[PDB]
């Protein structure tokens, strides 16, 4: 079997975190359009039989709790794992409302050590978010 | 009788390391719009990196940025596939 | 079109 294992009873769940406006002290804009991105989102994964969570307007604590608690859930009848990012972001930074989490600690939850449940399963993480402050120009075909 | 503790992430990115990306306030954003099209079109008939793939040329074709700022203007995105998986993804039973 |  080159493919993985898709017929566990459950797809799995697919967590949306929908950052839309942040803290005014962060001097961070609010993201317009974002919440077309949610909906679209939320539709998509419902018709490939995933369980989809919306979040809105999490702060930093509240996305690293979400995560931690969303990792010890029982995953054993789930197929795999989705999480999409819909935030202001820098190169290995994802922004809740109030300041930057690393997407490293986001992740390592999942660590197929620290979540026995989808060990062996498709973890995917789906990133809506800057990764820096570069223009790429093109170039004419 | 071990796999990596790294092993079967994929981490699909809306732009290149190091780049902004692109969000349209009206129809969202650049790459979310060409991910669930291409989702909708294709999870029945393709494997997910192939999917992917079609979103990179969703948005890298289709996509150019207007501005009135001419620093902004005129900009293109490419997204970014980063795979740790061990085996072909798909989504149809 | 905006910058994220
Ligand atoms: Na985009």
């Amino acid at each position: 079997d080159n493919s993985y294992k898709m017929d566990y009873p459950e797809m799995g769940l697919c967590i949306i975190i929908n950052n839309k406006n942040f803290h005014k002290s962060t001097g961070m804009t609010s993201r317009s359009g974002t919440d077309v991105d949610a909906a679209n989102l939320r539709e998509t994964f419902r018709n490939l039989k995933y369980e989809v969570r919306n979040k809105n307007d999490l702060t930093r604590e509240e996305i690293v709790e979400l995560m931690r608690d969303v990792s010890k859930e029982d995953h054993s009848k789930r197929s795999s794992f989705v999480c999409v990012l819909l935030s202001h972001g820098e190169e290995g930074i994802i922004f809740g409302t109030n300041g930057p989490v690393d997407l490293k600690k986001i992740t390592n939850f999942f660590r197929g050590d620290r979540c026995r449940d989808l060990t062996g399963k498709p973890k995917l993480f789906i990133i809506q978010a800057c990764r820096g402050t570069e223009l790429d120009c093109g170039i004419e075909t | 009788h071990k796999i990596p503790v790294e092993a079967d992430f994929l981490y699909a990115y809306s732009t290149a390391p190091g780049y902004y990306s692109w969000r349209n306030s009206k129809d969202g954003s650049w790459f979310i719009q060409s991910l669930c099209a291409m989702l909708k079109q294709y999870a029945d008939k393709l494997e997910f990196m192939h999917i992917l793939t079609r979103v990179n040329r969703k948005v890298a074709t289709e996509f150019e940025s207007f501005s009135f700022d001419a620093t902004f203007h005129a900009k293109k995105q490419i997204p970014c596939i980063v795979s740790m998986l061990t085996k072909e993804l798909y989504f149809y039973h | 079109d905006e910058v994220d």
